[PDB]
């Protein structure tokens, strides 16, 4: 199983009740009909819990080592904000609230386009408000390829394997040159024979060129003006730059804003994805040595701007009798963009709230600040008094100077549409087998929902014990110690891809905290108490390293310390300075939880509460997977190889069955060979 | 003009400082009342409904400038600006201003520039021989602090008015 | 710098920011008094005044109820000049006067205060308690507010902050008992409520203006730092760089980063994207949490004499106000009133170890208030007195009229 999945966020039109958007109850008084008071929660860890102290992070070789954060008593300090975010995201799932944190999803996402797509691109230059195509001596076929096996639209400037200096040309040099038609395979091209700057004279017509290996001369020789389009020696087989033959044939086409904003998004992708690489001082692609960064990647912000005279490839087709320009691209085989931005795939009833009139259940319970305007609400729920009950709660693995290097915690890559895109707004996975172009493609598609890390059910005894031992290259009961970085050649892979922890909070250590709540409705309280009284073997996921299995926790209410009343009960409490009876919430908890459950059934159209899709999905997350397939990130080998090559499964998937991330409710495991 | 050795020069200097202080504070509060001058002097601006930079950056700088008691302390202020522009996460907050971090550095590094922005004629406000030069050097740090505080106050008053 | 908090939304009310400049604590000025006596003594009320000044009983300036104005007299000297006589006039011209030992007269009469109830709350942060400093630091975004206290700086919770949280709880209790909603009302309307307008005051708007009978001190930390030590923290540019020296120095543990961070702990907070699970970068922020800062006891002063003037001398009306004040202290002791920044975000809950109620010249019926409480539920107060208060409270609840007529 993949270590994350998604509970679907359903559109919330016509949701009319407490689960609907509503004006908040406020803080001014305890409403007679709404419940306020303190819930005492026992938290006990089920797997080890990571609480990094970033304030004490040791850094060597750009590898960060974190100790456990401890309080004034030296016990582990589990921060209330960490519990709050665990609770909020779980609450927001089961109430189908707005997404509280939905940041920076308004650009399109980028991915490698098919290698066949480079044949469909024509040399182009923007000239003012027009992009002007430069097919040269050849003419644009209907599909965009050079028609009827006429030559490639650009001349090839031999630059590396054979070199044609002036009488070395650089990107955007206006040049005048002889070229010869040369043949390879199914295609032919104009080989630049000799070249001059546009002011200089290129000299007399050259004779029959030498055949350069499999590049055979035709003897058809011409001279042209053009611009040299150069990108660096940016993949290993690269021999030649390009010259956009301006002299011969041309087509001016309007440059719409959509084309220029696509270019900005495309080039910012190229730049940002390698910012860490070029800051490290790396000179070339992450898996191709000896190549050099492609020009647009090293180029500055100005490359995004698509300013006058800049050169591009235009993806073109002659549909409807016009040269349609689909997209502008910086290279023949290129990154490109999905059709739709992820912010357009999320419903307006699910986006973060932008008005007090549209506060969802979790915006009311946990509070809200408007990110795109004025407006804020103080949370009706307060987590406080987090006390570790165990004293020897922190495992230091033998000495205070030991550490376990954790497995790589990579950035989430929503650009993998098969994992993060839904085939409809009700959160169904993309269909398997379809082309990658089919993600983020239609407004009627959707987002997968809320990302969750299902509990790692069925971890064997001793899986977490003695973690400084590298056991990851060996099955134990079929598990492969996913939380630890493997050894490489017998030495620890402490680098800037992972982190180290000096210790962790042991399994079975107990924390107590309190929740103070104000003016919760029975539905809002029912949702909360439902989360705090889940059936056995349902666990929340807390802290860091959740995809490695860390931070599964058991939450249950301590009833003797809990004191919930409605505003009529508080009105009686403040009516006296003498001690007074408190109402026993334990007679009412079932009522409130059933109030929540009946509201979810009624507003989200289900004949059962546990068959509501987000409820069904959320339960599976808390419960984990019953088929005893191991949770780990996809990889081609059952063992985690000591190199970061888990992408090999994804490329095998892309060429293979093209599986989407299975629905969380369905509990379907991935195969180790998706071929 | 009063001779420099004159026994009432201590009392005259008292009246001068009062007259200059009131002139500086009034002119500062005039300048700070206008969005264009606030942007001209410190680069800070209001863009519809959010301030450039955020008020916590203005509060951060304002909590630094209060340590500017004299021209000798000015390296504390330009020191702070170095650490702002040293790192992108800080630099990017001010980068939507009208060049505010250079404008702040100019106002603190150039002893004349505060007096050019205030543009007060202090000849009616001085009577001591060489009084203007002595008062300008004495009141420079206070005048800078006065103007910056006024601008930040006026900015946040309009910022709230945009949000109300 | 401060702000009013909207009682419905719980957030900074728009248009209710305020700024106040303050002479720092520990500042000194001369007691500059001359008294002309027309009889051969010194007046009792003037001796009482000097005793009150030495007791710290007199408040000076603005914001007396909301953090400020407390002064104490030291080094009191009395010089006598018998201007009726030649020896005393020439003494006035030449000799700097006949010294009086104040300790004699101060012993020879009983000091009489006007009625007040002191409340001293011994408390500790159950979770870090700070007021936010208005400026971000370089390494730390959210920094504790400090204030100059003598030649040192200390962390401070302004009495404005403690006053406002206590006022909010008072108003919430009354509006619950009345089931009255403040959602429609504006901030100024949200504050006008019965029994809170007297204990906390009403704004002088043309007049319902009143000063609060209840006054709260600025509460300073028992920890203190040199001013340059704290500037070293404020200037610190790197959380694991020069901040660690600066925090080690300021907390007084220069060689123990563990003990330093048990006092002042830097804390990172990150918002997580719901769809992707990624840190919503740009929503990363840092707080210097005063997890192990010890605080001096909160000093609350109830001016019982002020309440009497509002209620027209009749101390039976005092009982509903006293009842509310005890109901608020019961909530403060039961952790229901968090203080300062970030209360829903892991800060601000306090333990109350002890409430010392110290009445001077209280009426006999409130005399059971002279107590030190350690039960949070006020069962150290006499049950007959708490039932007595409870009855006057319940009577007012039945007709929630404005006592003040």
């Amino acid at each position: 199983h993949n270590p994350y999945n998604f509970v679907p966020a359903l559109p919330r039109d016509g949701i009319t009740g407490d689960l609907g958007d509503c004006a908040p109850a406020g803080h001014s008084y305890y409403h007679g009909d709404k419940y306020s008071g303190r819930i005492a929660v026992k938290l006990t860890t089920v797997t080890p819990l990571l609480i990094p102290d970033a304030s004490k992070e040791e850094i060597n070789n750009n590898h960060k080592t974190y100790p456990v954060r401890i309080g004034k008593d030296g016990k582990p300090y589990l921060p209330p904000t960490s519990i709050k975010g665990m609770l909020r995201s779980a609450y927001e799932a089961v109430t189908n609230s707005r997404l509280a944190v939905f940041e920076d999803h308004d650009s399109r996402l980028a991915y490698r386009m098919p290698a066949t797509m480079g044949l469909q691109m024509v040399p182009a230059r923007i000239e003012g408000d027009n992009i002007v195509l430069y097919p040269g001596t050849s003419r644009i076929g209907n599909n965009g390829r050079p028609a009827n096996n006429d030559p490639m639209y650009a001349a090839w400037l031999p630059y590396y394997q054979n070199r044609i200096a002036y009488d070395m040309a650089e990107h955007g040099d206006h040049v005048r040159f002889w070229a010869e038609r040369y043949t390879r395979g199914n295609f032919c091209y104009w080989r630049v024979r000799q070249i001059a700057r546009h002011n200089q004279n290129l000299g007399n017509r050259p004779e029959r060129g030498r055949n350069y290996g499999q590049h055979h001369s035709t003897g058809v020789i011409e001279q042209f003006e053009g611009f040299v389009y150069k990108t660096n020696k940016n993949i290993g087989n690269k021999h030649d730059e390009r010259v956009f033959i301006i002299d011969r044939e041309s087509i001016e086409i309007p440059l719409s804003r959509d084309l220029r904003r696509k270019w900005r998004e495309l080039i910012t992708s190229y730049q940002e994805i390698h910012k860490k690489e070029v800051d490290r001082g790396d000179t070339g692609p992450s898996a191709v040595n000896g190549a050099v960064w492609s020009r647009q990647i090293i180029a500055d912000e100005s490359e995004r701007n698509l300013s006058d005279g800049t050169l591009c490839y235009a993806h073109v087709k002659k549909e409807d009798g016009q040269y349609k320009i689909l997209n502008l691209y910086p290279v023949m085989i290129t990154r490109g963009l999905y059709e739709i931005a992820p912010v357009d795939l999320l419903d307006e009833t699910l986006k973060p709230a932008t008005d007090k009139k549209q506060l969802s259940p979790a915006d009311r319970v946990f509070g809200w600040v408007n990110q795109r305007g004025n407006g804020c609400y103080k949370g009706q729920l307060r987590i406080h008094s987090v006390t570790c009950q165990h004293d020897d709660a922190i495992d230091d693995f033998g000495n205070q100077n030991f550490s376990v290097p954790l497995a790589i915690l990579g950035q989430p890559k929503p650009e993998q549409a098969r994992f993060y895109c839904a085939d409809d707004r009700k959160g169904i996975p993309l269909e398997d087998g379809y082309d990658r172009d089919d993600g983020y493609s239609d407004s009627e598609q959707g987002l997968r929902g809320r990302k969750v890390y299902p509990h790692h059910k069925g971890l064997p005894n001793g899986y977490w014990s003695n973690p400084t031992e590298d056991r990851s290259q060996q099955a134990i009961q079929g598990h492969y110690q996913e939380y630890r970085r493997p050894k490489k050649d017998g030495l620890e892979q402490r680098d800037d891809q992972n982190r180290s922890v000096k210790g962790w909070v042991k399994p079975l250590t107990e924390f107590t905290f309190e929740i103070d709540v104000t003016n919760l409705s029975e539905v809002e309280l029912g949702a909360l108490l439902w989360l705090l009284t889940l059936p056995d073997l349902h666990f929340h996921r807390l802290g860091g390293g959740k995809p490695l299995g860390f931070g599964s926790v058991r939450l249950d209410i301590d009833p003797d310390k809990t004191d919930l009343r409605n505003g009529a009960g508080w009105r009686d409490y403040y009516g006296s300075l003498l001690e007074t009876s408190q109402p026993d919430f334990t007679t009412l908890i079932s009522q409130w939880i059933n109030a929540f459950q009946t509201a979810v059934k009624e507003e989200y159209g289900s004949s059962s509460f546990d068959q509501v899709t987000f409820i069904k999905a959320s339960g599976q997350s808390l419960q984990g997977f019953h088929d005893n397939a191991s949770i780990h990130y996809p990889r081609s080998t059952p063992e985690p190889k000591p190199d970061g090559e888990a992408f090999k499964w994804f490329v095998a998937n892309e060429k293979g069955r093209r599986l989407a991330l299975p629905a969380l409710e369905k509990s379907q495991s991935f195969p180790i060979k998706p071929s | 003009p009063l001779p420099t050795n004159h026994p009432t020069q201590d009392y005259a200097r008292l009246i001068e400082k009062a007259a200059w202080r009131e002139a500086i504070q009034n002119k500062a509060l005039a300048l700070a009342s206008s969005r264009a001058k606030r942007e001209e002097i410190l680069g800070i601006k209001i863009m519809g409904k959010d301030s450039q930079p955020t008020m916590t950056q203005l509060g951060g700088f304002r909590s630094v400038l209060k340590r500017l008691h004299s021209r000798n302390n000015r390296d504390i202020v330009t020191g702070y600006l170095t650490a702002l522009e040293q790192v992108s996460n800080r630099k990017e907050k001010w980068s939507n201003t009208s060049q505010g971090l250079t404008k702040i550095r100019n106002l603190v590094t150039q002893e004349n520039l505060i007096w050019n922005h205030l543009d007060i004629d202090f000849s009616p406000l001085t009577i001591t021989q060489n009084g203007v030069n002595q008062l300008k050097s004495e009141l420079w740090a206070e005048a800078v602090r006065t103007l910056v505080d006024a601008i930040i106050r006026g900015h946040k008053r309009d910022l709230e008015k945009a949000q109300e | 710098e401060g702000v009013g908090i909207d009682r419905h939304f719980g957030t900074a009310a728009n248009g209710f920011k305020y700024s106040r400049a303050v002479i720092p604590k520990g500042s000194k000025f001369k007691l500059p008094l001359t008294f002309d006596s027309q009889d051969d003594g010194l007046p009792n009320a003037l001796i009482q005044l000097l005793c009150a000044l030495e007791a710290g009983d007199i408040r000076l300036g603005a914001a007396k109820t909301r953090g400020l104005g407390r002064i104490k007299l030291d080094d009191l000297k009395l010089k006598s000049f018998a201007l009726d006589k030649p020896e005393g006039i020439f003494s006035a011209l030449l000799d700097q006067g006949k010294k009086l030992d104040w300790n004699q007269l101060k012993a020879n009469v009983t000091y009489q205060s006007p009625p007040y109830l002191g409340i001293s709350i011994t408390w500790n942060p159950k979770d870090p308690v700070m007021v936010k400093a208005e400026g971000d630091g370089l390494a730390i975004d959210i920094l504790p507010l400090v204030s100059q206290v003598g030649s040192d700086v200390r962390f401070v919770i302004p009495g404005s902050s403690i006053k406002g949280i206590l006022r909010t709880q008072a108003e919430r209790i009354i509006r619950t008992i009345c089931q009255s909603n403040g959602s429609e009302k504006n901030f100024l309307e949200q504050l006008r409520i019965n029994l809170v307008n007297e204990l906390f005051g009403s704004a002088s708007l043309s007049d319902l203006g009143k000063i609060g009978a209840l006054a709260v001190n600025d509460c300073f930390s028992s920890l203190s730092m040199t001013p340059d030590q704290w500037k070293a923290v404020e200037n610190a540019t790197e959380m694991t760089g020069n901040l660690q020296p600066a925090l080690k120095q300021a907390t007084g543990y220069p060689n123990n980063i563990s003990q330093a961070y048990k006092v002042l702990q830097p804390a990172m907070h990150v918002a997580v994207d719901r769809w992707t699970g990624g840190a919503a970068e740009g929503m990363l922020y840092s707080v210097l949490e005063p997890i192990g800062v010890t605080w001096e006891p909160i000093q609350v002063h109830l001016d019982i004499a002020r309440l009497k003037n509002y209620y027209h001398g009749k101390e039976e009306k005092l009982k509903p106000a006293i009842a509310l004040l005890l109901l608020v202290l019961r909530d403060l002791a039961n952790k229901k009133i968090p203080v300062g920044y970030g209360t829903n975000r892991g800060m601000g809950t306090i333990t109350v170890s002890q409430i010392t109620l110290n009445g001077k010249a209280l009426p006999t019926e409130l005399e059971p208030l002279n107590k030190t409480m350690t039960c949070p539920n006020l069962t150290d107060l006499d049950e007959a007195f708490r039932q007595d208060l409870s009855t006057a409270w319940k009577e007012w609840i039945a007709d929630p009229i404005d006592l003040c007529q």
